[PDB]
RNA sequence: GGGAGACUGGAAUUCCUGGUGUAGCGGUGGAAUGCGCAGAUAUCAGGAGGAACACCGGUGGCGAAGGCGGGUCUCUGGGCAGUAACUGACGCUGAGGAGCGAAAGCGUGGGGAGCGAACAGGAUUAGAUACCCUGGUAGUCCACGCCGUAAACGGUGGGUACUAGGUGUGGGUUUCCUUGGGAUCCGUGCCGUAGCUAACGCAUUAAGUACCCCGCCUGGGGAGUACGGCCGCAAGG
């Protein structure tokens, strides 16, 4: 999860957003959890 | 690698071309 | 003399000086000004204050003829465009509309070399 | 262009015209008229134009420069012959009427193709057309100087006039020299560029060919006496002793037409460079 | 390059049997026809520099096929040569 | 395909950035505007990269593999711990 | 033969009642040389984007010709030489 | 943008140099051609749209 | 954007003409050589000409390598997939040789807008024959021909069977949904273990595991120089 202080040459799959906001980080983690769950359900 | 050998070759080629430019007229007078 | 209700204005603001020239919708200029004419010279011509002074001088010269509303046409980059627009709008003239009429060469004439300094 | 071999000193770098595009080797007996050399002497018998003397006698090969008549009558080219008095080959027309005439044979004029004069003619190299009907921007040659006066501009080989934008009763022409002239639109013009473009690159090699063409030697004034040329001889190789001046005392100045002539048609002279 | 009829007729004329596509003689005939077409194309456009390389490649393939047929059966090779008018 | 909306993405507050000295000069591919000294992030490129990463994760889980988390700050330790205990996946707090 | 689409922009000063006869007279050459089906679409009196030979609007026309390359080239040449025509654009409809 | 395409996916539309409305819905406000990253289309249809816009500008159907 | 030939158009710079129009314009970290008061700079209309075709335009496409993108028309080379029909070893390399071959330069006839070798001056410096500024001859452009030189770099030759893979991109086909995913073969990317190396780094597009072929080397300068020979109008290789 990158921000204004990340390196695009280092990160390959940039996921912009914000990591300082606790609520934003929690929502992003929930979204990632839902995504991995929808990916697992296919097996 | 480095540029030492390249600079040496450049200097040698430049001196050779200067000598050729200087002796062009004499070479032409001899080869005419 | 003549009378003109409204017209256009052209702001050629290069990296050295700003030339403001007001004209009629036909294309006949009647009042122009610049930093070189207002007093600045050399590098002092490429400044926002000199551009504002030239713009206000042009606005005064146009009001002396009877111009009230102008449509602004700014040119290529250069510090003093917004400053000249503000000076024109504050000297007692209406901005009306603003357009950036900049010549964009589509890879036309080859530009000069690059500065090595 | 055919370059001769360096067999003798007279053929070191000599060249000649390939003579391509020429079908017949003889002219039309009915369109041949006599003409004798003059050696540059006017009616008074005195040598007027220097450097003109012995040369191979030639025929006239009458060429119609007006083409005012035979508008709706087409004509197919028969042969492409050589003309000594001209700089480019000539073309023999076989008019559908029955008569034959000669043309300057512009570039790209093959044998068998048909041309058609008149106002309703198509824009193609070879046929005549009035400037009023010729669209602006095309290329023409040997058009005229006055209505029905005859072709007088761009008649040499490889040269051509550029018809710029016309306006009113006048059309603008750019000459091969670069001059911008104006001519009344009522003038008949020939479309296409003159043929024999390879001309002007022939190396004569020796003085024999120029002497056969009728060009005598030319003596420079520096090697003459003060009584013959302003560039006095002196004692040694002199550079002239003064500014360059004609043998009759005329300096290398404008020497143009008299002041205030009937030159209202010209709008821009040529450039010196 | 070649249409579906001008090529089908050449195949039927220079083939070994019915529905014979790719035989030595048929391939050589097709390569010769393409070589003539490319030679005319180059005579029209004498500064291609790519059609010339293609022509050289096709000529190399034709030479390889000719060598193969000559090493296999000299009779068929000479027959094809006399029928096509090469060398 | 789209799973999250820009409305929710903006209501959550996932567009703030760092100060002037803590900015990456090479981030010209994602910066859109600078309001009140805060670098604003784009939305369309982010939505596209989200789908790209979704496809990547789908292919990864199809081939066989889970996602492992990591964290060191003292502001989301319990959050990540609960998420991990719920989803059955690695985590470090 | 091959198919081609010719977009013609004529002079706006002319009337709409002389566009079809002119196009027919210009296409008679193809009709007599190669022969093909014709499809004329006249929707002139359209404002142009920029100026063309000191003109504001123009008369657009679309023609479809399944004829030879030489035929379409001669037609384009005649249209360009004509004075009433202002612009011509020939496109290939089969593949290109 | 972010969508597959309107031609490579809808498979029910063509690209012609006469569809002034279709070309105006794709070019920018200043008459410039939009980038593929903004239009969200396949490379083939993007090149086709570019060629169509160029033909329109040549036949004087757009203000360049 | 594979090449060749032909036609055609826009932006932009330069020049000229017809209007408006003043005492500055160009230029630099500051300053003038330059353009003006003979009407400079600047704006509207018209005309002349030549290079290149903004936006689409990119870790994207093609080509054997150079290299190639305004639009239209004629020809043509190369490559991919599917059917899988046809001859059935005809497969790969290649000493000499032949062809193509970045830019620069020369001859012929043109054109030359801008840029711009040399050349003139303005400015700094103790000295500027340069970096900066002002004009500009060859050159950059067209057709016929020439020398065969580049960091022609992927500094990595062409061909064949294999080596966890992960993941964007261009193309042609299939099973599962019914717009989304798996499989199929080639190119183009970036990481990565096994393996290779002195390390950098390569790592299915090898620099790895194996083989056929051509060229090169046995220390740096001398010297890619002299001699003789070959190509070449000349430079030059
Ligand atoms: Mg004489
Ligand atoms: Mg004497
Ligand atoms: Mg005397
Ligand atoms: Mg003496
Ligand atoms: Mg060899
Ligand atoms: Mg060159
Ligand atoms: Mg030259
Ligand atoms: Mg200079
Ligand atoms: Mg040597």
């Amino acid at each position: 999860i990158l921000d204004t202080n990340c390196d695009p040459d280092v990160v390959d799959y940039p996921i912009p957003g914000n990591d300082d906001a606790i609520r934003s980080a929690a929502l992003l983690t929930k979204v990632i959890a839902s995504a991995v769950a929808e990916g697992l359900q296919a097996r | 690698g480095s540029v030492i050998k390249k600079r040496r070759k450049r200097m040698s080629k430049k001196k050779h071309r200067k000598l050729l430019r200087r002796t062009r007229v004499q070479r032409r007078k001899l080869g005419k | 003399k003549k009378n003109v209700p409204h017209g256009a204005a052209h702001i050629k603001s290069t990296f050295n000086n700003t030339i403001v020239s007001i004209t009629d919708p036909q294309g006949n200029v009647i009042a122009w000004a610049s930093s070189g004419h207002v007093g600045f010279k050399g590098s002092r011509k490429s400044t926002p204050f000199a551009a504002q002074l030239a713009a206000e001088n042009a606005a005064r010269k146009a009001q002396e003829h009877g111009v009230k509303k102008v449509d602004v046409f700014v040119k290529g980059p250069g510090s003093g465009r917004e400053t000249a627009i503000r000076s024109l709008q504050a000297a007692g003239l209406e901005v009306g509309t603003i357009s950036d009429v900049t010549p964009q060469p589509h890879n036309g004439c080859r530009p000069p070399k690059r500065r090595r300094v | 262009i055919r370059k001769y071999k360096p067999t003798t000193p007279g053929r070191r770098g000599a060249s000649v015209s390939d003579f391509a595009e020429i079908t017949r080797s003889t002219p039309e007996k009915s369109l041949v008229r006599p003409l004798h050399g003059k050696g540059g002497r006017n009616a008074h018998g005195r040598i007027t134009t220097r450097h003109k003397g012995g040369g191979h006698k030639r025929a006239y090969r009458v060429i119609d420069f007006r083409r005012h008549d035979k508008d709706g009558v087409n004509a197919k080219v028969a042969h492409i012959e050589y003309d000594p008095n001209r700089t480019a080959n000539i073309a023999l027309l076989h008019y559908l009427d029955g008569e034959k005439r000669y043309i300057i044979a512009p570039q790209g004029l093959k044998q068998g193709d048909v041309i058609e004069s008149g106002a309703n003619a198509d824009i193609k190299p070879g046929n005549n057309l009035p400037l009023r009907n010729i669209p602006a921007g095309t290329v023409i040659h040997a058009v005229e100087l006055r209505p029905g006066g005859g072709a007088k501009l761009a008649r040499s080989a490889g040269v051509s006039i550029q018809l710029l934008g016309k306006e009113g009763t006048y059309a603008a022409l750019r000459m091969p020299s670069g001059e911008i002239r104006r001519v009344d639109v009522r003038c008949r013009a020939t479309v296409g560029e003159v043929g024999n473009a390879e001309q002007s690159n022939i190396n004569w090699g020796k003085a024999g060919r120029m002497r056969w063409k009728g060009k005598r030697p030319t003596v420079r004034g520096v090697v003459m006496n003060p009584v013959d040329h302003p560039h006095g001889g002196g004692e040694g190789k002199t550079s002239g002793g003064r500014h360059p001046v004609s043998p009759w005392g005329k300096p290398e100045g404008r020497t143009r037409k008299p002041n205030k002539p009937s030159d209202k048609l010209i709008v821009r002279r040529r450039r010196t460079g | 390059a070649l249409t579906a009829e001008q090529k089908k007729e050449i195949l039927g004329q220079y083939g070994l049997h019915d529905t014979d596509t790719g035989s030595p003689e048929a391939q050589v005939a097709l390569l010769t026809k393409r070589i003539q077409d490319l030679t005319e194309h180059l005579k029209v456009h004498k500064h291609d520099h790519h059609s010339r390389r293609g022509l050289l490649l096709l000529v190399g393939r034709r030479r390889r096929l000719l060598k193969y047929v000559a090493q296999v059966d000299v009779a068929r090779y000479r027959s094809l040569i006399e029928r096509l008018g090469l060398r | 395909m789209a799973v999250v909306t820009m409305k929710q993405l903006l209501d959550s507050g996932a567009h703030f950035g760092h100060q002037t000295r803590r900015w990456n000069p090479k981030m010209k591919r994602f910066i859109f505007t600078d309001r009140n000294g805060i670098y604003i992030i784009d939305l369309q490129q982010t939505l596209t990269y989200i789908d790209k990463a979704y496809e990547f994760v789908k292919e990864t889980v199809a081939h066989g593999g889970t996602v492992l988390f990591v964290g060191t700050k003292k502001q989301a330790q319990e959050s990540i711990a609960e998420e991990a205990t719920r989803v059955g996946m690695p985590y470090v707090n | 033969m091959r198919p081609y689409e010719i977009m013609v922009i004529l002079d706006p000063t002319l009337d709409e009642r002389t566009v079809a006869p002119s196009l027919e007279t210009f296409l008679n050459v193809i009709r007599k040389d190669g022969g093909t089906v014709d499809k004329v679409d006249i929707w002139g009196r359209r404002r142009l984007a920029y100026e063309i030979a000191k003109h504001a609007e123009g008369i657009y026309a679309v023609i479809d010709v399944k004829a030879e390359p030489a035929t379409v080239s001669e037609l384009d040449r005649q249209l360009n030489l004509n004075e009433s025509v202002l612009r011509t654009k020939v496109l290939r409809t089969d593949k290109h | 943008k972010t969508r597959k395409c309107v031609f490579c996916s809808k498979k029910g539309q063509t690209i012609d140099y006469k569809d002034t409305a279709l070309l105006r819905t794709y070019i920018s406000e200043r008459g410039k051609i939009r980038a593929r990253r903004v239009t969200g289309n396949c490379v083939q249809h993007q090149r086709d749209i570019a060629v169509a816009v160029k033909n329109a500008r040549e036949v004087a159907l757009l203000p360049f």
